[PDB]
RNA sequence: GACGGAGGGGUACCACCAGACGUGGAGUCUGCGGCUCAAUCUGACUCAACGCGCGCACCUCACCAGGCCCGGACGCGCGGAGGACCGACAGCCGGGCGCGCUUUCGCGAUCGCGCGGGUGGUGGUGCAUGGCCGCUCCCAGCCCGUGGCGCGAGCCGUCUGCUCCAUUGCGACAACGAGCGAGACCCCGGCCGCGGGCGCCGCGGGACGGCCCGCGGCAGCGGGAGGACGGCGGGGCGAUAGCAGGUCUGUGAUGCCCUCAGACGCCCUGGGCCGCACGCGCGCUACACUGGCGGGGCCAGCCGGCGCCCGCCAGGACGCGCGGAGCCCCCGCCGUGGCCGGGACCGCGGGCUGGAACGCCCCCGCGCACCAGGAAUGUCUUGUAGGCGCCCGCCCCCACCGCG
């Protein structure tokens, strides 16, 4: 199956940002927004719903991501030992931390 | 007011006499054939039908007056139901086309001066059909 | 002060909360030259759903109801003014405040 | 139509003095009286004028019972929305006879003078309660059901 | 005719003898406002109060009339 | 009479009723184990604030606050909310035994380890009988034990389960934990007679001449 | 690939909005919830038995 | 307990009577049964199945005829990167889809296998079972503490008097206190008042069996008057206990069990449920004379937008945001003629919308049966029955259905 390796790592560093994914489920063709990437022609392209969630339950059949199901929904939340495995194939660092890391502390 | 006063059967059956010596409007024949409405039954005998409907709209026009009435409007005065179906009849309008040359015809005599939404009397219009009452009561 | 109008429209499930919304902007409002409350005809959203989830019985059904009401009040201050307003009013989570410029 | 503010809507300035509310079968007639000059006119349309030329005899009943003197010299202006055609009638009839009562005003018997209307038709001055019901589910209509099959 | 619980005749019951007071024998109006001090009962809806409100006119009437 | 009947807001405010059904069921997925009870969202100033009602706040923050605006952002995927302009309220609850979804919560994850189906219920019933709750439903069903309904109801007070004020003082809990055999359903009643905000309508207080 | 006729069809394809069922969409208001799926979530929309 | 062609009381237009409109007879339609077909997807089957599961040209869609496609996750064992996979112009086969061929072109482990495992499924069992619903149920009973009576099953209160729709009370009682049903409560009217207001719409109050007369142990009980309204407005919520009632075919409600890649997975293409003696289970329109059919005075309440211009309409264009029924009532035309009653069947066109009519409407033929319905049936007491129209649900399309 021909899943770009753009649309992969672009794809892992989304959810790995928000530490979150809320898709209504889609059956067939569909386009997720929020994650966008540069194809080969150096396009700006979306990736597809259909692929989007082979490699969506391949992070959280990995362990990599906790997710839940609302029906018709795919709800991410991100562990820890996710972010190491995120970082494992981003080839990005680990001092690098998910946006939502620390800062929603309400007085 | 004595428009209001006329009967409406008297005021419409009455003021057309007149308009046929007028020779206002000038009904057309192809309407003079077909059957008013897309639900009557079958034609209406009266023969001077174009004639005796330009003496039915500009009555109810004179209530109308200022808000206006389109095309839609005086067909509504005389809507009717399909008489003849094995499962039951929902309401429908009447024939658009011999409505759009009684008020459109009406323009032309002056009588009716209109430039808003659908269809307005010009005032002159108003006094006279008003005047044609006048004589009607007393 | 360059005075617009401004139309304040509240749609809400509860007359209980609706009027304690209500209350606030006129309370707030005697300040700003705030006009009266305008209360709207209730809007029915009426589902009518046979209760049986199966065919079985003579199929009685849910008339589940929804009201809404609407409140409409003018006010004609600076566009700040009605921020001022807004700390004071109490909010109550979920209602709608509508601004109409 | 509908409980609007048509009370007085259509008309401005000469107010009209009186303000007496007719209704039957949601049909909605506020009069207006001026004291003038025998305008019994209501829907702004004479009171000969009606839509069944028959039932006109019976809106003529405070006519014939009470004084003519008082119908002699009136002025009416009436705005009848809502009704099939007859609830508009009678609506009317307990609007006027209302704002005849409303003329009297001053003499304290008034109601004395008014209860030999009600003697002779009761609800001239007392609308009626009688309201459309409604379907429920199984039924075509407010009392009946699909005919049953089997007892 | 209209026959009420025991809970309804004993709060009346209650009302019109362990706080008699005044209530009135044979007039409603009085009583229409005498059962609404908040301590005397506490009770929502006003047809539900003028449930107490129907008896007790019988029940000081009867205790005119001779003793219940 | 002059107003569109196309006013867009009024459908606009149902939408944010069906945002609170998919926020209830979005907490229900796994934040009802968490702990969530009650919720209720606020976009009147595009604020998107959210009361999330519940028996312990601090299951949501864990150890960090990281996953704290992260189910805001499982909303942000969905809605475009940004971390911090939504909030999520998960404050106390107190008084839990009067709380229904978790209390049958409390008593379905012990019977998901399994213990006595009857000792397990009537320890509940206690727990929100001292909260003065008369009558606790503990209403089980399902395959119970022996294949068949095996229905047991445990009730300790006068709860009324019919008439408008009924929900008033009532709430209901569908919770099914699921034997290798399968489904055993539990729906649960409270008892709130001492309402303090409204009056329920038996209630008679009564008074004494002095 | 299979993407040449893959899904081609163009018509409605509505579903309920809670559930994944076809039928009963009741798009009376917008609301594209399911009918059986309405059932349990009508309170919180706001709509009552009354 | 349950039965009883046992008795003693209650009560309900689901019972009946005085009546009413029926239905069954006629045509037409929709849903069954029973046939036929490659296929007619099915569940239900006395009330408590049968215009019902929310509007099948496609989708839905379950079924039939044809084929594409993997979406066999995660771990190890392999094969092994200029070699795992995957795309392909013509010439095709083939509706067709580069599916697979001839072909000579591109890819670049993104992976293919082996296993173990995930993998969906309107696929079976609702006598695995959740939830929810039908019914019992125009229908009031249920049980607890303490004390009594009994070896105990159980009694007692919870009642062989009266009253109430109703253990609904009032009296009286080895029971005495509690409760849960019924009530109360809530939703909309009968009316009014206060604040207001665009959209007459939010908040109060008010008919209380209160009072009169007669009877009432008393609760109640008639006859009454005032009075918006007479002693629940029209509605909802509804105990204990059940049923092997219905639904695994709504579902992230699911157990066991099956099909797991020539799939019961999932996409496309054409079917079918719109086929189909008779029989039915609702409906609908008729049989004309209080009827037609007639132009032409109209009138709403759900709560709803209109204009202009061509076209008989159907509709179409060009636009602006804006607005209402039928029956009946009018004067007429009209003889008792299957009629100018009825509107079937069905030729000929005009359109609509939809990928596509096999959907539908209008115009113009045509004038089916049927001239008052046998047994045997229903459903209802005031704004009620009937009669007559509007809106929605579903829906590109399309109501006779249902909620109103």
């Amino acid at each position: 199956v021909h899943i770009p390796k753009a649309v992969y790592k672009a794809v892992y560093a989304h959810l790995y940002e928000n530490a979150s994914l809320a898709l209504k489920e889609y059956w067939r063709v569909g386009n997720v927004p929020g994650i966008t990437y540069v194809d080969e022609n150096g396009k700006l392209c979306n990736p597809t719903y259909l692929h989007v969630n082979c490699i969506m339950q391949s992070l959280e059949s990995r362990g990599v991501v906790k997710d839940t199901f609302a029906w018709r929904h795919h709800y991410y939340l991100l562990t820890e030992k996710g972010e190491q495995f995120i970082r494992k194939e981003l080839d990005l660092t680990d001092d690098v931390l998910p946006t939502p890391y620390s800062k929603p502390s309400i007085k | 007011s004595s428009v209001t006063r006329v009967p409406a059967d008297v005021f419409i059956n009455s003021f057309a006499a007149h308009l046929k010596n007028r020779g206002i409007i000038k009904c057309p024949a192809f309407t003079d054939y077909v059957k008013t409405g897309v639900s009557r039954q079958y034609a209406p005998r009266d023969a001077d039908w174009f004639y005796i409907k330009a003496a039915s709209v500009i009555r109810h026009f004179y209530i109308s007056g200022s808000h206006s009435i389109g095309v839609a409007g005086l067909a509504r005065k005389y809507s009717s139901l399909q008489k003849g179906k094995t499962t039951p009849h929902h309401t429908k309008r009447a024939s658009c086309k011999v409505i759009r040359s009684i008020v459109s015809q009406f323009l032309g005599q002056k009588l009716l001066i209109a430039g808003e939404r659908g269809r307005h009397i010009s005032p002159n219009g108003r006094k006279m059909v008003e005047d044609f009452a006048e004589g009607l009561q007393k | 002060d360059m005075h617009q109008k401004y139309t304040i429209i509240v749609v809400g499930k509860d007359l209980k909360l609706v009027e304690r919304y209500v209350k606030s902007i006129v309370k707030e409002g005697r300040a700003f030259g705030i006009s009266g409350p305008c209360r709207a005809p209730v809007r029915r959203l009426t589902i009518t759903t046979r209760k049986s989830p199966c065919g079985e019985g003579t199929n009685t059904w849910h008339r589940f109801e929804l009201r809404m009401y609407k409140r409409t009040f003018w006010v004609t201050c600076g566009g700040n003014d009605i921020s001022t307003i807004l700390s004071k009013t109490v909010v109550i989570p979920g209602i709608q405040v509508t601004v109409e410029v | 139509d509908l409980l609007e503010r048509n009370d007085i809507e259509v008309r401005e300035r000469d107010k009209y003095t009186v303000h007496t509310l007719g209704k039957k079968k949601n049909s909605v007639a506020v009069a207006f009286v001026k004291a003038g000059k025998g305008d019994i006119l209501v829907n702004n349309v004479p009171l000969a004028l009606v839509r069944p030329e028959i039932l006109r005899t019976k809106v003529s009943e405070p006519i014939m019972i009470l004084g003519e003197s008082l119908f002699k010299g009136l002025d009416m202006n009436i705005k009848v929305a809502g009704g099939g055609h007859v609830s508009q009638i009678y609506a009317v009839r307990q609007a006027i006879s209302r704002g005849v009562l409303a003329s009297v005003k001053d003499e304290a018997a008034r109601s004395e003078l008014r209860a030999k209307l009600v003697s002779y038709d009761r609800q001239l001055v007392v609308s009626d309660p009688r309201r459309c019901e409604a379907k429920k589910f199984g039924g075509r209509g407010a009392r009946a059901r699909r005919q049953k099959s089997y007892r | 005719g209209k026959v009420r619980t025991k809970t309804i005749k004993r709060a009346a019951r209650k009302i019109v003898e362990n706080n008699y007071e005044s209530l009135k024998p044979k007039d409603f109006q009085n009583n229409k406002a005498i059962c609404s001090k908040r301590n005397v009962a506490i009770i929502p809806s006003k047809r539900l109060r003028n449930k107490v409100a129907g008896y007790v006119t019988t029940l000081m009437n009867r205790v005119v009339k001779g003793p219940v | 009479v002059r107003r569109d009947e196309e006013n867009v807001y009024y459908s606009k405010y149902l939408n944010d009723c069906i945002m609170e059904a998919e926020l209830h069921e979005f907490f229900s997925r796994e934040l009802v184990d968490a702990g969530y009870a009650s919720c209720s969202l606020c976009r009147t100033i595009d604020s998107i604030c959210v009361i999330i009602q519940c028996a312990e706040p601090e299951v949501v923050m864990g150890d960090n606050h990281y996953r704290l605006h992260k189910i805001e952002y499982l909303l942000a995927g969905r809605f475009m909310c940004d971390p911090k302009n939504f909030n999520i309220w998960v404050d106390k609850i107190i008084k839990r035994g009067l709380s229904a979804e978790i209390m049958v919560d409390n008593l379905r994850a012990k019977l998901e380890e399994a213990m006595p189906i009857r000792r397990a219920a009537y320890s509940i019933i206690r727990t929100a009988m001292r909260a003065g709750a008369a009558g606790c439903e503990v209403i089980v069903a399902g395959k119970l034990r022996a294949q068949r309904a095996r229905a047991n109801k445990f009730k300790e007070g006068c709860l009324i389960s019919t008439g408008h004020p009924k929900r008033i003082f009532l709430a209901e809990a569908t919770r099914h934990i699921k034997m290798r055999q399968g489904v055993i359903g539990v729906k649960v009643r409270i008892y709130n007679p001492n309402i303090r905000g409204a009056v329920m309508p038996d209630k008679i207080e009564i008074g004494a001449f002095s | 690939m299979r993407e040449t006729e893959f899904c081609t069809h163009i018509a409605h394809k509505r579903e309920c909005r809670i559930c994944g069922n076809y039928n009963s969409v009741y798009r009376k208001y917008g609301l594209f919830i399911c009918r059986r799926c309405f059932k349990e979530n009508a309170g919180k929309i706001g709509f009552v038995k009354l």
